[PDB]
């Protein structure tokens, strides 16, 4: 299994719209970030809750 | 050359996302790193076009040599991060240290980097066939005995 | 329009010595010797002199209070 | 003018000096290239606008000597010479 | 007796990679002591329309209660009769002529300079037009320094908008103390053929030298072997080359530098008036 | 109120009132063009 | 050893040539020079009418490029930040004639226009200009209104010419004709480049093998001109004054730092 980047880019699109919507982060982040850095560290980091769904 | 733009009075619009969505797209999938393949050919299209030729050409040039604080005030301004310099090619005459381009060059690729390829300077065949021959002859000719057979 | 206080490139000041290499020149002597004696050897100075327009008396006919 | 540090690990130091430009940069990097002790040493300025007075610093010492006080040797010659050149001038001038 | 353009000392060099791809590079102390300096006007019509019925619009500061009204900051430089004192700075917004319509209470409709324009108020005229109505018109003007990204061309068909201003003791120098105020790139050359701009270059070189003008008129011009002999003669390189400085390091340049007078032009098409950005 | 303005041609001073005046002549030449003089106060401009 | 020579002084501007010093030091001096030795300039004027034929920016411009004496003892120029002392220049003139550098008046006698015999403007009849124009000290690198003078140095350089070359004769006359000095030895001839010496055509092709230049190290032949505004000996010592300064400052925050 591997992600196409259009994948990754909607997780990473999800994952953002609820951190600034008030979700917790998963991992420590450094002050002063966008969510969507934020959004981008924790996929990174490899710790990501959503998932993708094939036919 | 991607835009195919001069700077002779050419104008450019720019648009600032403003959902997360939107922005997520554009970062992941529309950054600027991940065009430099173009789709067209399968080849680059993102690369040097006229000083970062020529420029290059005169550093890699035969017999071009350089002191020691050029080779330290380029390495800094390159922003290459190095903090001893290599052992110096060749001794001035009144006894200054120089360094080769090729070396300085050399600084900046990959530590495991390995191609040949004939440029479009060459202009005596024959050269180039002793050195193909050389290097299809061993796959890893001691770099002693390239030199002496050089040619840019 | 009026002559240029200073010269552009090197910032000498070129401004009081138009209306002499005027009437010298108008006199017949050699524009290169005039230039000479007035001082100026880099031809940055000697631009300013020798290609400037006075039009300060063309515009100066039209008022506006 | 006025010292910040960006970076200070051992036998090395980057730093900025704010109020400055290449006319003071080069001087103190040229004297410092003298000195048998510096590994490697070179300024630049990062960008021609935004950081047009703010030059970036890099010194490197092989550690006989902190590069603090390599600068500082490098200054104390910087105002010998300038004062010996001093001098020379007002003695032919006269 | 109407010219345009000034000459400018260009030097053909590669600097810092701010002037690849035709764009150029200005010298600063040159821009401050008055190279390539303009000025631009702007003439605003407002006519006092009487309509029909004998209802007719009025010149005058608009109060407080009228229908439109902007903020007070905006008639703050208007006198009495409505009408703007000249020669007082004035910014994007403000307004010129202070007009009040009858309704379609009373409706601002007032005259205000463009929003993405400045100046000074330079000239105010007060008249009738054919059918007896009042009518003024008002003329801004703005200095316009050289700035990036304003265009500018030679005579050869060589176009380009500034990329840089750098200070002058960063400009190399030569070993006769010219220090250029253009700086041109070699790679504009060769694509474009454009032989002219060099022997024009020459051309000028001679022509301050000597201490005449140089006539260039077509075939049967001066010969440029000719000049190339009188330069020659004149204690220069017959190539237009010459020996410069590097202005950051102070050491010497390894290649000789073509160097010479090349008559510019400032054309208007400049930034000032390309940049606009739309929020809602 | 009664204002300040100056005859577009003979260049002369001209007083009058443009909420009142139904037609604008110059009595000395018969302008029908006048300008509105710089007015008496100082302004200051930066030599830059 | 540091030493300095002098080759020619006019009144206006001086040749030196300097020895044993690094070119960065030399490179340095003449950026100094050129932008961080202070003079007084007109800065903001307070027009009160203007009927000519320029604008205010304009005129006001022109009353900036005017150079100004600048007193010596009583400021201290060489400090690193300099006094807000304004000097305060006045002028009323009208009607026909041309209006001359030469009829400010400035309130500080100590400092004037240099040269009154710029043009600032052509009034017609009847016109009028009333206006007072503030002056204080500024540094070359924040305007150009504000550079002491000119400056510009060169390698100090000896050229040879082989004898063996055909017809050296016409070369040691064009080397005299442009006022080199010039010296002949039993082999070749020497030429001093006190003035750029740029070989004619028909001798490029014996450049490198017959015709080669000397560099002497560490020497270099200096050229500063001032327009009046300061005593042309007295740039050199404000600029060695400067940077001695700035070393020392360098060397406190350099200490104050560990
Ligand atoms: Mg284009
Ligand atoms: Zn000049
Ligand atoms: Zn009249």
């Amino acid at each position: 299994f591997k992600y196409t980047r259009f994948e990754k880019a909607r997780i990473i699109g999800a994952r953002a719209l609820q951190i600034s919507m008030g979700a917790p982060v998963l991992i420590d982040v450094p002050p002063g970030i966008t969510p969507l850095e934020a959004a981008i560290l924790e996929f990174e980091k490899g710790v990501i809750p959503i998932t993708v769904i094939r036919p | 050359p991607p835009y195919n733009a001069d700077f002779d009075g050419d104008e450019m619009n720019l648009h600032v996302p403003q959902t997360e969505e939107a922005q997520a797209e554009a970062r992941i999938l529309m950054e600027v790193q991940n065009h430099i393949i173009s789709p067209r050919y399968g080849g680059p299209i993102i690369g040097g076009i006229q000083d970062h030729i020529s420029g290059g050409y005169l550093l890699t040039r035969e017999g071009a040599y350089f002191t020691r604080d050029e080779v330290e005030q380029m390495l800094m301004f390159a922003g290459v991060d190095i903090t001893e310099l290599p052992e110096p090619d060749k001794y001035d005459e009144n006894g200054n240290p120089l360094w080769s381009g090729k070396t300085i060059f050399s600084l900046l690729l990959p530590e495991d980097l390995t191609v040949w390829y004939r440029n479009k300077l060459c202009d005596e065949p024959e050269r180039c066939e002793a050195l193909e021959k050389l290097i299809e002859e061993k796959l890893m000719p001691d770099p002693e005995e390239v030199r002496k057979l050089a040619y840019d | 329009m009026i002559v240029p206080v200073r010269c552009f490139t090197c910032g000498k000041v070129i401004g009081d010595k138009y209306y002499e290499f005027k009437r010298r020149v108008e006199a017949g002597e050699d524009p290169e010797k005039v230039l000479d004696d007035l001082g100026l050897e880099r031809y940055c100075c000697r631009r300013m002199l020798l290609s400037h327009v006075e039009l300060i008396d063309d515009i100066m006919h039209y008022r506006v209070y | 003018m006025k010292i910040e540090v960006i970076k200070k690990e051992e036998n090395l130091l980057e730093f900025y000096l704010e109020g400055e430009d290449h006319t003071f940069a080069n001087l103190l990097v040229e004297t410092l290239r003298e000195n048998p002790h510096v590994k490697f040493t070179a300024y630049t300025i990062e960008h021609p606008i935004t950081m047009a007075r703010k030059p970036r610093f890099r010194v490197v010492t092989d550690g006989e000597i902190t590069p603090e006080e390599a600068l500082e040797e490098a200054a104390k010659k910087i105002f010998e010479r300038a004062k010996e050149v001093l001098e020379a001038w007002e003695k032919a001038v006269k | 007796d109407r010219p345009a353009g000034q000459n400018f000392v260009v030097a053909v060099l590669a600097y810092q990679g701010y002037n690849m791809e035709d764009a150029i590079i200005i010298n600063k102390a040159s821009i401050e002591r008055g190279l390539a300096r303009s000025t631009f006007f702007r003439t605003y019509e407002a006519e006092e329309k009487k309509y029909l019925g004998g209802q007719t619009d009025k010149f005058e500061i608009p109060d407080p209660t009228v229908r439109g009204y902007r903020g007070e900051k905006y008639y703050r430089n208007l006198d009495e009769d409505g009408l703007i004192f000249p020669e007082s700075k004035v910014e994007g917004k403000d307004v010129l002529v202070g007009r009040t319509s009858p309704p379609r209470e009373r409706r601002e409709t007032s005259v205000a300079v463009r929003p993405s324009e400045k100046g000074v108020v330079d000239k105010v005229i007060i008249t009738e037009t054919g059918d007896g109505t009042k009518l003024v018109k008002v003329t801004v003007r703005d200095l316009r320094i050289p700035e990036l990204g304003d265009k500018f061309a030679s005579r050869h068909g060589q176009k380009g908008v500034i990329g840089l201003i750098v200070p002058q003791e960063d400009m190399p120098w030569t070993e006769s103390g010219i220090v250029p105020d253009l700086i041109v790139n070699p790679h504009g050359i060769p694509s474009r053929m454009t032989v002219g701009q060099l022997i024009e270059a020459i051309g000028g070189k001679v022509a301050s030298l000597k201490g005449r003008r140089v006539d260039g008129t077509a075939f049967i011009g001066e010969p440029e072997e000719k000049l190339r002999k009188e330069l020659e003669e004149l204690g220069f390189k017959h190539t237009g080359r010459e020996i410069m400085y590097d202005g950051i390091t102070g050491k010497r340049l390894e290649a000789d530098i073509f160097i010479g007078v090349i008559y510019y032009q400032r054309l208007h098409h400049m930034v000032a008036d390309k940049i606009h950005a739309r929020s809602r | 109120v009664e204002a300040v303005y100056r005859c577009f041609k003979c260049g002369r001073e001209v007083k009058l009132d443009l909420s009142i005046t139904r037609d604008l002549r110059c009595p000395y030449c018969g302008s029908k063009i006048l300008y509105k003089p710089r007015p008496k106060v100082p302004r200051r401009v930066k030599a830059i | 050893g540091i030493e300095v020579q002098i080759l020619e002084k006019k009144e206006d501007s001086i040749k030196f040539v300097l020895k044993g010093v690094h070119v960065s030091f030399a490179n340095a001096l003449r950026r100094t020079i050129l932008g961080e030795v202070p003079t007084f300039a007109v800065d903001e004027v307070e027009f009160y009418e203007n009927d000519s034929a320029l604008f205010d920016e304009i005129i006001a411009h022109r009353l900036a490029m005017i150079p100004l004496t600048t007193p010596v003892d009583r400021f201290e120029l060489d400090a690193l930040e300099l006094d807000d002392y304004t000097v305060t220049l006045s002028l009323e003139a009208e009607g026909p004639g041309i209006v001359y550098s030469g009829d400010l008046k400035s309130d500080d006698p100590d400092v004037k226009p240099v040269n009154p015999n710029i043009p600032i403007v052509k009034l017609a009849e009847g016109q009028r200009l009333v206006f007072n124009a503030y002056a204080k000290l500024g540094r070359g690198k924040d305007h150009a209104k504000w550079q002491p003078g000119f400056v510009y140095y060169k390698y100090y350089t000896i050229v040879h010419i082989s004898k063996s070359i055909p017809e050296w004769k016409e070369l040691k006359k064009l080397a005299k004709k442009r006022g080199l000095p010039v010296e002949e030895t039993e082999e070749e001839v020497l030429v001093t480049t006190i003035k750029p010496f740029y070989i004619p055509k028909d001798f490029e092709e014996y450049e490198g093998k017959e015709i080669w230049e000397e560099i002497v190290p560490n020497t270099y032949i200096f050229t500063v001109e001032t327009n009046g505004e300061l005593p042309v000996e007295e740039i050199v010592s404000i600029a060695l004054k400067i940077l001695m300064r700035k070393a020392d400052r360098f060397i406190s925050e350099l200490q104050k730092l560990t």
